[PDB]
């Protein structure tokens, strides 16, 4: 009894001060680092934000910032969850296409070859 | 079927009524009772300049929640809480904002 | 240890003078800035290199008392003395 | 300084300082940063 | 057709025959350990690490090695595979020093990262540990091979993908050291890869040596500047300053490696940078000003100049969203005179039409190649990550790549057709060593350099490449889909200009001398105190000023590669967005800001408010631009053949040689790398 | 062997994922889940109070006593939250768990006429989420400051704050409040490659 169901687009009501309209969002998930050849950190989404001012605080060394919502990552199952949050916060984001590694038929039998030019020279 | 939270639709504008009618005889009661601090005029405007930024009318259910959000941190000041002028001080004064400008923000450093 | 500056306040373990028309110099008007007496740097070579019989020696503080990790050093290179990665100890033959 | 003596190392100091206050030789900050340098030359 | 079902811990797996057991595991999403594979490098079975038992079976084998045929029941979970796991990593660790502390890899470790998992909590070992004299390799890689778990990775990487030949396994048993026996001071193209390609921390970059950890530094994902490619490497920053630049893993940007001149040279951003506006004082020298009375002074003469008499030569270290402002500000205010640093031809519709602007054979189309005919130009000097993308379609595939003009030093084969533009001419009618197996190949493609194009034949090699292209593509070589003729620009603004709609060449200021010109960015030299016959009034926007900086009247900082978040283009033809990862330098701003606040301070302004606004301001000038790492080809390459071949212009007597090339000479170039610390001490060691 | 735990209760107490869903609702039961002898069930946000009146003087189960009312907030679902109603039988001696799920903005059949210890738990949950409860008695912010603007547990807004400096400045009484300037947490990328568990990872 008494559904009242309407359809429209999500909007921020528990919001904090005028940043939200001028930080921009950048849904990508991370690249696999280049000395460690492991995939874990990628096959999962991660939201975060564009970096703003950094500068060296004369109180002492260490590289204080302003910017408030700078220090967090979120993280998501799918690319069109991670899209309809980024909608629901209120920010404007921009979505990058997930790399996928390409399948390479990479042979033990290429390695000593007699017609072909890719026969490995000293082990 | 659905929640509805409080009203469905048009009830919940004349929440806001209502909200707006209990807001308005209360900025006298923060004053005398409270402290002067600023003026009863400008304590009329500060409402005024609340609702403003809530024109994004689209939902039944994000309007009721700003009403009992409402119903809370301007019932804080009714049954008087521990503020003490420090607390419940909505409008900015300490700090001065920079105007939105290509020509004053890029010489005082922004972006 | 270290070579005082034409300003006035002295140098650290890196080369640290404070420039002329750098503000950040009112801190050690009135009160004292605090310099360490000795210097690593000059510790280094004060510390005699030791004589060694075999290929591979393995180097240590004092055993589990004095912080150090057993690591092994080859001493293969006649020039330029064989040193852990921890101490400023050299090692030869 | 009658049974058991602590070892000479040769770097610790000799003398003991005082408790440090509001009096000259107090404790102060500064950092390590050789800074970004910049190149403006006739 | 062609796929075999088989099973990994009984879940039901499609794969391709000749595939290996770890490619087959990679497909469910299990990650057997491993540390001799790579996905872009061959296969060796040295470690035995990525141990996996299947069932029925006596001995266990290595996910290397074995192809995966029909019916088998991989088990990564058994009772005997965590025993070879657990049993192995005891055997690479007994003879490891204890070396985390003074280690440049942290949590980056290959080894630290799969003793915890897959490794025995505690050692049985209690007397041995071998140690390695380390051996001096080069100034841009430190190498202490006491920690080599001699993988036999960077062997492999050095012989067939960097095509060097210099590393090697010396001796036998414990004492086996890997490098190079006569003690060679190790610099090539890639060597900045080398470093990345080691699992373990005996392999090390020198210029970064020790600043931070893996853990410490926060990743931030940008498109690299000053390389044709425009290889994809994520940034890391350690409280506002950037420690590491390390590459990340692409199809269209070659592979998973950047370039050995981008790589190292993080320290040359941060040694000599331009902090606050300079504007030249009443007795000579310029001085430190603020940003209010700074742009006043700039404004006050552009401003009062108006017409034909006011140009600006840009080139170099240029974003996408300053030439946007830039072509806003002048074409607007003024006359549209605006001149490209680089010279491109532009006689018979150089600047018009995609296809002759851009290469259109795509960067990661070079392997399906079925002979490649390279103009007068060095792929080892210039871009070598396209030069490594050339060599893995020669050694993967059979295709014979000829290069004439000047002979040079190329990890490839030769066959070189001469050194002579009339022998290009020859190449365009009946050629004796060439033309015969261009017309009988499937998919032939034609790389025109852009070093040998920025000379006094310009048109001569454009009309030559168009008139040898058109008469093979067209008449019986291509099949459909494929593309004839390719253009790869060495400067990095050059194919984002021609896009946008710049002027290319010096020609455009020679011609016509300007009043006040604002170079932004100028690096090259083509504007001069001789140059310009007038009072200077020079205005110079760019990060790092040592060359065109002190031949300037009013100079205003900019933000560098990692500083502004801004477009790139790349040669093949691809938008690549860049995102800030640092915080610009003293009074430094953006490319977008510097020029609306130049506008905003003079009458006419432009309508700019934030980077979302300049962004659709460029979308409607070019939507090639618009669309963040797509790219699409260009249509009607006849069309533009027939108009290119109208002029007429004869051809130069001096051969088409590179104005790089030498292996010293790629290491100081384009002003960026100039001023640096790595850079300069590698290249005073190049020939020392 | 020695270092591991061993479980043999398992069995017994699997009994009751049997039990409470052979009741069989689609408007309460759903989804049963049960490991290291504690038992989890997932309930429609519909039905609270019906769900919470069984379990509650039942002769079979009999848990009388609410302990904890913690809230899970997720951002990978279209349902956020995944508010956790923690039940502890004092006759029979176990733990049993109530989970719900609740969008960005839904009121959920609050347990006031159920439990008198919940209002507490619900107040604190409308402060650190914003999870508004229908039928509740009395709403009002205990651990936020009274102007405060947000909701200060949602991964949507930093750790840091918003107004979180405090001067005693130029004004003789009056504490500053909205300056957002502080110093810089050190967010370590530490995250480990190579997945540690076998049964856990998921096909795409
Ligand atoms: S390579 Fe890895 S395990 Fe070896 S010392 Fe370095 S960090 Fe430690
Ligand atoms: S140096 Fe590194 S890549 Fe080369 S064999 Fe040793 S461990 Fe493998
Ligand atoms: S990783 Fe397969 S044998 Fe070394
Ligand atoms: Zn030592």
């Amino acid at each position: 009894i008494t559904v009242d169901e309407k359809l429209d687009i999500t909007t921020i009501t528990g919001v904090p001060e005028e940043h939200i309209k001028t930080r921009k969002a950048r849904i990508f998930v991370p690249a696999r680092n280049n000395m460690q050849s492991g995939v874990n950190n990628t096959k999962k989404w991660k939201m975060e934000f564009d970096t703003r001012e950094r500068w060296e605080n004369p109180l002492m060394g260490w590289a204080s910032t302003a910017d408030p919502l700078s220090n967090l990552v979120l993280t998501f199952s799918t690319k069109e969850d991670a899209v309809a949050f980024a909608e629901k916060n209120g920010w404007s984001y921009d979505v990058e296409e997930r790399k996928v590694p390409k399948p390479k038929s990479k042979s033990y039998g290429a390695n000593f070859s007699w017609n072909k030019r890719t026969r490995v020279s000293t082990k | 079927v659905k929640p509805i939270f409080s009203r469905d639709m048009n009830e919940a504008k004349r929440r806001v009524r209502e909200l707006y009618r209990a807001w308005y005889r209360e900025v006298p009661n923060t004053v005398h009772l409270f402290q002067l601090d600023i003026s009863v005029k400008q304590g009329r405007d500060k409402v005024r300049e609340m609702f403003k930024k809530n024109a994004h009318i689209t939902d039944p259910r994000v309007v009721d929640l700003l009403v009992i959000k409402g119903k809370m941190e301007l019932e804080e000041t009714i049954k008087v809480w521990k503020q003490r002028t420090h607390v419940m001080r909505f409008f900015h004064e300490t700090e001065a904002p920079r105007p939105k400008d290509f020509l004053s923000k890029f010489y005082v450093g922004h972006d | 240890g270290v070579r005082t500056s034409p300003t006035g306040e002295k140098v650290t373990h890196t080369g640290q003078v404070y420039d002329d028309g750098d503000y950040r110099k009112v801190r050690f008007v009135g009160r004292q800035k605090e310099v360490n007496e000795n210097f690593a740097i000059d510790l280094i070579a004060e510390q005699p290199v030791s004589q060694v019989g075999s290929r591979v020696i393995s180097c240590d503080g004092g055993g589990g008392a004095l912080g150090h990790p057993r690591v092994y050093i080859n001493l293969d290179k006649e020039t330029k003395t064989g040193t852990c990665g921890y101490c400023g100890l050299q090692f030869r033959q | 300084p009658t049974v058991k003596p602590p070892t000479a190392r040769k770097f610790i100091w000799t003398n003991h300082k005082f408790n440090l206050s509001g009096t000259p030789q107090q404790y102060v900050p500064y950092s390590t940063t050789r800074k970004k340098i910049q190149e403006w030359v006739p | 057709s062609n796929l075999i079902e088989v099973f990994v811990d009984g879940q039901s797996v499609m794969v391709e025959p000749g595939t290996t057991v770890l490619q087959a595991c990679e497909k469910v999403g299990m990650q057997i350990p491993r540390f001799c594979y790579h996905e872009r490098l061959s296969v060796a079975g040295n470690c035995r690490m990525c141990l996996v038992e299947i069932e029925k079976a006596p001995k266990v084998v290595a996910a290397c090695a074995m192809p995966v045929m029909k019916g088998w029941n991989i088990l990564t979970n058994s009772e005997k595979t965590k025993k070879a796991r657990e049993g192995v990593m005891e055997f690479l660790l007994a003879n490891h020093p204890l070396d985390c502390p003074i280690c440049d890899q942290g949590g980056e470790c290959d080894l630290q990262d799969q003793s915890m998992m897959f490794g025995s909590d505690r050692s049985r070992f209690l007397e041995g540990k071998r140690a390695v004299e380390d051996k001096n390799i080069g100034p841009l890689v430190k190498t202490i091979m006491t920690r080599c778990i001699q993988c036999t990775r960077c062997i492999r990487f050095a012989s067939e993908i960097a095509g060097v030949d210099d590393l090697g396994t010396t001796g036998r048993g414990n004492d086996m050291q890997v490098g190079t026996y006569i003690e060679k001071m190790f610099m090539s193209e890639l060597s900045g890869n080398i470093i990345d390609i080691c699992p373990v921390g005996a392999l090390t970059s020198k210029p970064y040596a020790f600043t931070a950890r893996p853990w410490e530094t926060r990743k931030t994902e940008s498109i690299d500047v000053m390389d044709a490619v425009g290889s994809n490497i994520v940034v890391s920053t350690r409280t506002g300053e950037v420690m590491r630049i390390l590459p990340r893993m692409h199809e269209d940007i070659n592979e998973e490696w950047i370039s050995d001149k981008t790589r190292f040279a993080y320290d040359g951003l941060k040694r000599q940078r331009l902090t606050e506006p300079m504007v030249r004082n009443e007795k000579g020298l310029l001085t430190h000003t603020t940003w209010e009375d700074a742009l006043s002074r700039v404004a006050g003469m552009l401003q009062s100049f108006q017409g034909n008499d006011v140009a600006a030569i840009a080139g170099g270290l240029v974003d996408a969203e300053a030439l946007i402002a830039l072509k806003d500000l002048l074409n607007r205010v003024d006359s549209d005179t605006l001149c490209t640093e680089e010279v491109f031809p532009t006689a018979g519709a150089g600047t018009d039409l995609r296809s002759n602007y851009l290469l259109n054979t795509t960067i990661a189309g070079v392997e399906e190649a079925d002979v490649v005919l390279l103009v007068g130009t060095n792929p080892r000097f210039e871009a070598p990550l396209f030069n490594a993308r050339i060599r893995k379609s020669w050694l993967h595939n059979d295709l014979k790549v000829a290069l004439i003009g000047s002979p040079v030093d190329l990890t490839y084969r030769y066959d070189h057709l001469g050194d002579s533009p009339k022998i290009l001419q020859d190449i365009a009618s009946g050629s004796h060593p060439f033309s015969q197996v261009l017309q009988e190949a499937k998919k032939p493609m034609v790389i025109l350099g852009s070093s040998a194009l920025q000379r006094n034949d310009g048109a001569a090699i454009l009309a030559a490449v168009s008139n040898i292209a058109q008469k093979i593509r067209t008449s019986s070589g291509v099949t459909g889909d494929w593309k004839v003729m390719n253009i790869l620009h060495r400067i990095a603004s050059q194919v984002a200009a021609l896009d946008l709609g710049y002027k290319p060449g010096v020609e455009a200021i020679q011609k016509n001398p300007p009043k006040m010109l604002f170079l932004l960015g100028a690096d090259g030299g083509c504007i001069t105190r001789q140059d310009l016959p007038k009072d200077c009034f020079i205005v110079y926007q760019g990060h790092h000023g040592d060359v065109g900086a002190p031949i300037a009247d009013v100079i205003l900082p900019g933000a560098a590669y990692t500083e502004k978040s801004a477009t790139y283009v790349n040669t093949e033809g691809r938008a690549q967005q860049t995102k800030v990862a640092v915080t610009p330098p003293g009074l430094a701003r953006e490319d977008w800001k510097i020029i609306r606040a130049l506008s905003e301070i003079a009458g006419m302004t432009l309508p700019y408010d934030t980077l979302d606004q300049v962004r659709n301001r460029l979308e409607e000038v070019s939507p090639n631009l618009v669309r963040y790492d797509d790219v699409e080809g260009a249509n009607y390459f006849q069309q533009a053949s027939e108009l290119s071949k109208l002029v007429n212009q004869q051809l130069l007597a001096d051969p088409l040689v590179p104005p790089q090339l030498t292996i010293k000479d790629f290491y100081m170039t384009d002003s960026i790398s100039r001023a640096s610390q790595t850079m300069a001490k590698c290249v005073k060691a190049v020939t020392e | 062997t020695v270092r591991p735990r061993n479980d043999v209760a398992h069995k017994q107490l699997s009994a009751f994922g049997e039990y409470v869903a052979e009741i069989l609702p689609k408007y309460v039961q759903q989804v049963q889940v049960s490991c290291f002898n504690e038992l989890e069930i997932c309930i429609h946000p519909d039905g609270v109070i019906p769900v919470l009146t069984f379990l509650r003087d039942h002769s079979n189960a009999q848990f009388k006593s609410l302990a904890d009312l913690t809230a899970v907030d997720i951002p990978t679902r279209q349902n956020r939250f995944e508010i956790v109603y923690n039940l502890l039988s004092l006759r029979f001696n176990s733990r049993i768990r109530v989970k719900t799920y609740t969008d960005e903005l839904t009121p959920i059949e609050s347990s006031v006429p159920v439990y008198k210890a919940a209002n507490w738990y619900e107040r604190e949950i409308w402060d650190m989420f914003g999870v508004f409860f229908a039928n509740h008695p009395d709403l009002r912010r205990i651990l936020t400051d009274y102007g405060f603007e947000g909701h200060p547990f949602r991964k949507d807004f930093p750790l840091s704050g918003y107004v979180e400096l405090r001067y005693d400045d130029e004004v003789k009484r009056v504490v500053a409040e909205p300056v957002e300037l502080a110093q810089e947490f050190r967010k370590f990328d530490l995250n480990s490659p190579w997945e540690a568990f076998p049964a856990y990872r998921q096909p795409p």
